[PDB]
RNA sequence: GGCCAGGUAGCUCAGUCGGUAUGAGCGUCCGCCUGAAAAGCGGAAGGUCGGCGGUUCGAUCCCGCCCCUGG
């Protein structure tokens, strides 16, 4: 869409026309066009090829019958007094035509040498070749057929090819529309070296034709956006003539293909000043010629065959029977140029880059000239491409150039394409690149780019040329002026940065999080944003849950997965999926990263005025209308989760290894959460706990569903876990502790609860009920023997009393127990251990 | 399965009879396996919500309690807040010299 | 995304870049494609003068590869001060540069456009331990904030000037380590990351 | 430019073993009333080299510590004698070990900047101050609870801290068995980095515990940070999308022959078709011999760019074996 | 946008233009074996042949539409 091809000899000619004998190594060339902000994408020589590589003639043709395809042994005028007896296999050629003939001895790129061989019972002594044998051009299917006139027989065909030339592959940012033809790189060339450039597309070069009368009535719809749109005729072209080779092979090695002269004459000119051009059979426009706007429901067929829905923005040509042209994009059938054109109408427009840029990309069709008007074309070489094109076609097919000349400039007619002119500071550029230039460093470079430069005390007045509508602002001119002189002259310089805050408490928390858990055991993945394809189906979850609210991509790299995560599960199971499909069958993955959770439709603000500051009232409009993108953490195991080794087998991954997750990442947070018992798919709704900081939940974990693991190909027991980090409080404690010189007593309480009493709420009881005295609390057994009753189980604790400013009894101790005990039988229900 | 792939060793004039036979045979085996397979699936689900409770509360930190000493968590947020406003840590021994 | 980035409208600066729209169609709602939306969003927000950097994942429509990825991280840099220039900018890339590939790196800045930079440039780097021999590759791209930004966001562009830079992650991982397959830093195997260490 | 990658180590090595379950205490540099006279040292020890404070605070500890392990054995016994008699302890801090007889050095004008070679000659007349990493095990390595009864502190724990160390510090550590006080002499290894030496770990001497009043099976750790270099690998690996193949092998060697030493021995013959590694079964008995041991070891085969045959995990098993052959003089189970 | 070639077991891949993919290598499982393993020998399991429809008594195979990859 941005590429630019074009041989050496071709720009180089351009630039010597002002600098004679100038010439550059490809090497040192490709460092200069890199240096002024030309992105250099490839550099292919022609050729190379050695030995007896000659022009010859097919002076006759001899059918080799009997085999799979069209065998050819050919009699070839080599240039001598003998003709060659070549065997060729393709069939795009005559006999009479020119063809290039590799001779035994030859070398041909890729180092294959040529020799005589007994191909289908005769002997060949040598070879015709193709475009793409000779490293001249892509074409494989037939060999090469060069025009008549391009040689006589016997030349040497490097030199008739032009093998030592070199084709520059080019990437043109958007913002250099110029540089979309030799005229525009030829004149950067002459920048960068400081050489006098004489204009391709200026009078001396272009001399204008006769303009004695219209050339064809016209209306142009003003509203279109159109700027210029110029007409010549050129009457009486010979259908027999063709193109000289000098034109066909600069189209080739520009990446067009030749058709025929009318065609060729627009598309060379096209690459050698940057205004495209198109050629109409004149005989076929029937009326008078119109610009408008398409109107609603209307179509068009293109030079393709291919008929276009039009759009009411799409500019066309039409004349009273059809259209002509889609308006900068492509021309129509009906007044395209065949075999038997004999008087053409060409046409010179300039099309406002905003709407050809919308046709052609609805249309899909970024022709070579949709994507130069798309760029801005300048606009005042029209008309100098138009006479340079009607000279150069009724040069070529024997035609006459008619001193007639339509050119619609707007109403009123404009004489004067200058941008607005420019002021700004003669050291503006100085102080943006922190550079002392040399004395007058910047109305030099800012003329050599072809604008005016006037000087008003120290104040530059500076008006751009027409093809340079880029340059619109003082910082425009600044890119000008340090490109030209070299970015690599801008010294190194630290900035004042000012001091700093460092990292915020939730950058910093987001730090231990992972150091954490990696010195956990787990392993840290990018979760992708984009959810599998129908995961949320699989976990079975209700049509109503709250992460079904997704938001949408219209345009994804896999059409089955255009919706956004709502949660980090999907993409940690499918990473895990993919570590144990491949031999790592005991894995513990984590992630933190955001989702993105919808709170309504998809809705969209309007365009607020760049030209100023959004007030804060806006600011808050526009953040109000994206979805919530919280911070998550999240991690799921399968597997073992301790390893086998010389102590034992290993523990395979259960839902406590989950809940221990949960404690890492609260110790790592510097919170304290409680686990209470939930059911939330995608967990076991018996192995499932939902985590609560304070009030407030915060995410669950646990084992996973076995449906759900079935569902989803997931190894047996897959725990996983996930908390909403944005939902944790920053905490910043600081404790004040107070060490007890005095000794500790230690004692064991057994209590007998109900099956489904939390020991974590039995242990809550104990503390609440001991007071102050308790220092520590430990369960270390759970027991559910025949003496315990069914659903039942006995716990015991590890207390530990101290006192802060004397030594306790055991009666002291037992008094704080049995109040303990109490509390565990009014809160739990517990019963002391009989 | 076997009466499927037995079909292509009868003649062609018979395949047509005989597997309109075995197809009809094929769905009412299947059709009683799906079935099944959905009332065995709907019981499994149906069992993990009645059952299997685990207490989620229990301790799983079989890793000791460890911390960091307050001064070196002091002495590492002071550093961390001379580095953020660009300053550096210098070191120098415990043991010095008078001259220094 | 585009428009307080002086991204023009209906034109190839900004219909080059193929983006992940969010349905419906014409929503103006995007997965962004450079972490250079928090330029806007810091200067509305802080007080002059800024100097922050933004590390973040990034979306393109680019297939998954060897050498891309669709969902990359890159470091957004903007610096907005009172006399910032050029210099001020090769002296942020050639530190962050020193830091990331040793005391060996020196740059090489070469223009280029961007919508929001005026001068806009590509930097390259060149160390000694160069895994595939010492040469200038791409990092990133930089330049000084279009005046048409600040505009855009309240500031004066004759008081104020800043410049810019952002480099992907994922991208400079690769030549920095030898990285063959890019696919491996995303695709999340185990075997990949552990090789890496524990990591602080 | 930021922290210097010796004190980020630091900040790993202090994190690593916090969360581990070690407690950062502060150690004093006095050194206990004859503490190494407790631990048996000879009397040529390079520990007693010891630099004195001609005005302490309490006359019987005037020498400054050469080591960080008494101060933290120190406040090992503070938290044992207070009812937490399961406790495990580290410090991060810089010891002193003089070269020489305490050498002072006359005044320098200080009306003008002292010359490199005054400045060298004064820094040289200084004791050694390299800084060191040391922990204290006792009682219960593994708390107990519903999960069963804990597990005591063992001298594989201290090789573990020593593991935890080398792991923040992004180096490899080789543990060779070694006599040294105060360290069991069965229960000891010296830790080495590539071919230097850095420390001991493991459990401590049962004389020296009786001695300090010290918790039966206290083991400990101390290692020399500088010692250690500082390394910021750059790993470039690249995950092979072929499956693996999965093998063991047991090998019989002397009992005195150390397990890495046979794994180390493995992976030399088996190639770089070896992915991975791991033993998990040790065992002796009359079908083995006296004095012998057969070691277990799970064998991860995988190409880099094709699908392995049984055969091909099978060629690079033997050279394995064939490796620790030569260099264990291991024999292939039968 | 073109006519094509591809999507096949857990991994990497053969193979079929109507009734069995007598699928391979590695992966999983069983037996002999070992204190417990692996190899070896001897054996099983596992694919709804990319998805949705259609044609057909019956579709990996024939038709249509769609998803994903290379020219
Ligand atoms: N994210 C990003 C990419 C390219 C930039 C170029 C110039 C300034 C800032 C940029 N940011
Ligand atoms: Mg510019
Ligand atoms: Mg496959």
């Amino acid at each position: 869409s941005n590429a630019m091809r074009l041989p050496y000899s071709w720009l180089r000619e351009v630039v010597a026309v002002g600098a004679s004998g100038w010439d550059v190594t490809p090497g040192e060339l490709e460092q200069t066009l890199l240096r002024i902000g030309h992105e250099v994408e490839e550099v292919i020589p022609l050729g190379p090829v050695d030995g007896p590589v000659t022009v010859g003639r097919v002076a006759d043709i001899e059918e080799l019958t009997g085999y799979k395809k069209p065998i050819r042994a050919c009699a070839v005028d080599i240039g001598d007094r003998q003709y060659r007896e070549i065997i060729c296999g393709a069939t795009n050629f005559a006999v009479g035509d020119l063809v290039v003939v590799a001779l035994p001895g030859a070398t041909l790129p890729g180092g294959f040498t040529i020799s005589a061989r007994k191909a289908y019972g005769r002997n060949s002594d040598g070879m015709i070749c193709s475009a793409a044998e000779l490293n001249l051009g892509a074409d494989h299917s037939g060999i090469l057929v060069l025009p008549p006139g391009a040689a006589e027989p016997g030349a040497d065909g490097a030199g008739v090819l032009g093998l030592d030339d070199v084709v520059f592959h080019l990437a043109i940012t958007p913002d250099r529309g110029y540089c979309m033809s030799v005229r525009g790189l030829a004149r950067e060339l002459a920048c960068a070296y400081d050489l006098d450039f004489v204009d391709p597309a200026s009078n001396s070069r272009v001399p204008p034709l006769p303009i004695e009368g219209p050339a064809w009535p016209l209306t142009v719809q003003p509203e279109t956006g159109v700027r210029r749109f110029a007409l010549r005729p050129v009457i009486g072209i010979d259908p027999a003539a063709v193109s000289p080779w000098w034109l066909q092979r600069r189209l080739l090695l520009c990446g067009i293909r030749a058709t025929c002269p009318a065609v060729d004459v627009t598309n060379y000119v096209m690459l050698e000043l940057g205004h495209p051009m198109h050629a109409h059979d004149r005989n076929r426009i029937s009326g008078t010629l119109g610009v408008r706007f398409a109107r609603s429901g209307e179509t068009a067929v293109t030079l393709d065959g291919i008929e276009r829905k039009l759009d009411t923005a799409d500019v066309l040509i039409v004349d009273d029977a059809a259209t002509a042209a889609i308006g900068g994009v492509m021309g129509a059938a009906s007044t395209e140029v065949r075999a038997d054109s004999t008087d053409v109408l060409l046409e010179a427009a300039i099309w406002d880059p905003a709407a050809v840029s919308r046709t052609q990309r609805r249309l899909h069709l970024p022709s070579e000239a949709a994507r130069r008007y798309e760029r801005t074309v300048d606009p005042a070489i029209s008309v100098a491409a138009l006479d340079r094109c009607a000279r150069l076609l009724a040069d070529i097919a024997g035609g006459e150039v008619s001193p007639t000349l339509t050119d619609w400039r707007g109403d009123p007619p404009c004489d004067d394409w200058s941008p607005p002119p420019i002021r700004m500071g003669v050291d503006v550029p100085d102080r943006i690149a922190g550079v002392a230039y040399p004395q007058g460093t910047t109305a030099r470079r800012l003329a050599q780019i072809g604008a005016v430069v006037t000087h008003d005390g120290d104040t530059l007045t500076v008006t751009p040329p027409s093809w340079r509508p880029d340059l619109r602002q003082p910082a425009d001119l600044v890119e000008e002026v340090l490109r030209l002189e070299g970015l690599e002259v801008i010294p190194s310089v630290l900035p004042p940065a000012p001091a700093g805050r460092g990292l915020t408490a939730g950058q910093q928390r987001r730090r231990t999080i992972g150091r954490s858990l990696a010195l956990s055991g787990y392993v840290e993945i990018l979760p992708t944003p984009f959810l599998p394809a129908g995961v949320f189906d699989l976990w079975g979850l209700e049509a109503d849950d709250s992460r079904r609210m997704t938001t949408r991509v219209l345009n994804p790299l896999e059409a089955d997965r255009p919706q956004l995560a709502t949660t980090l599960l999907p993409a940690l199971l499918e990473a895990l999926v993919r570590n144990v499909s491949r031999g790592l069958v005991d894995v513990a993955l984590f992630a933190i990263a955001q989702v993105v959770q919808p709170t309504e439709q998809t809705r969209g603000v309007g365009l607020i005025p760049v030209d100023r500051r959004p007030t804060d009232d806006e600011i808050a409009m526009l953040d109000a209308s994206l979805p919530r993108q919280p911070q998550h953490v999240a991690a799921v195991l399968a597997g073992l989760r301790e390893p086998r080794g010389p102590w034992g087998p290993g523990r395979p991954v259960e839902a406590a290894d989950a809940f221990e997750a949960v404690r890492i990442i609260a110790r790592a947070s510097r919170v304290d959460v409680t686990l209470r018992p939930a059911q939330y798919l995608p967990w076991h709704p018996g192995r499932c706990a939902q985590v609560f900081v304070g009030e407030s939940s915060v995410g669950h974990a646990g084992q996973l569903h076995p449906a759900v693991i079935e569902r989803s190909g997931l190894p047996k027991g897959t725990c996983a876990v996930e908390l909403n980090l944005d939902a944790i409080p920053c905490s910043a404690p600081l404790p004040a502790p107070r060490v007890s010189p005095y000794p500790a007593v230690f004692q064991d309480v057994s209590l007998v609860v109900a099956a489904d009493i939390p020991a974590q709420a039995v242990a809550d009881a104990v503390r609440a009920g001991a007071g102050d005295l308790l220092e520590d609390i430990a369960l270390f057994d759970v027991f559910t023997g025949p003496q315990i009753g069914e659903h039942r189980k006995s716990l015991t604790f590890a207390l530990r009393f101290r006192a802060p400013d004397r030594t306790l009894t055991e009666d002291d101790a037992s008094a704080a127990r049995d109040a303990a005990v109490q509390s565990a039988a009014e809160r739990v229900g517990a019963v002391l251990r009989g | 399965a076997l009466a499927r792939q037995a079909l292509a060793v009868l003649p062609k004039e018979q395949r047509a009879e005989a597997g309109k036979r075995v197809n009809a045979a094929r769905n009412a085996a299947q059709r009683s396996y799906d079935e099944r397979l959905a009332t065995l699936r709907a019981e499994r689900d149906a069992a993990v919500l009645v059952a299997e409770g685990i207490d989620v509360t229990l301790p799983s930190t079989r890793v000791p309690a460890g911390a960091r000493h307050p001064i070196i968590m002091l002495a590492e947020h002071v550093a961390d807040t001379f580095i953020a406003m660009g300053w550096e840590l210098a070191e120098g021994p415990e043991v010095e010299t008078e001259q220094f | 995304n585009f428009d307080a980035l002086n991204f023009p409208a209906d034109h190839p600066a900004r219909g080059e870049q193929d983006t992940f729209y969010i349905a419906p169609e014409d929503s103006r709602q995007l997965l962004r494609t450079h972490t250079s939306p928090v330029q806007i969003r810091t200067l509305l927000a802080r007080e002059l003068p800024v100097y922050i950097i933004s590390i973040g994942r990034t979306f393109r429509t680019d297939e998954l590869d060897a050498t891309h990825t669709p969902i990359f991280h890159q470091v957004e840099g903007l610096a907005v001060d009172r006399g910032l220039s050029m210099a001020h900018l090769r002296g942020t890339l050639d530190a962050f540069a020193r830091a990331e590939f040793g005391p060996s790196a020196r740059t090489r800045i070469r223009p280029h456009f961007f919508p929001f930079t005026e001068p806009s440039a590509e930097v390259d780097v060149w160390f000694a331990n160069k895994i595939g021999g010492a040469a200038w590759v791409e990092w990133g791209g930089c330049g000084m904030v279009h005046p048409n930004v600040l505009r855009a966001t309240g500031i004066d562009p004759d008081l104020y000037s800043g410049f810019a830079f952002g480099m992907g992650l994922e991208r400079t991982l690769q030549f920095r380590n030898g990285i063959p397959d890019m696919r491996d830093m995303v695709e999340g195997d185990v075997r990949f990351s552990l090789p890496f260490g524990v990591g602080a």
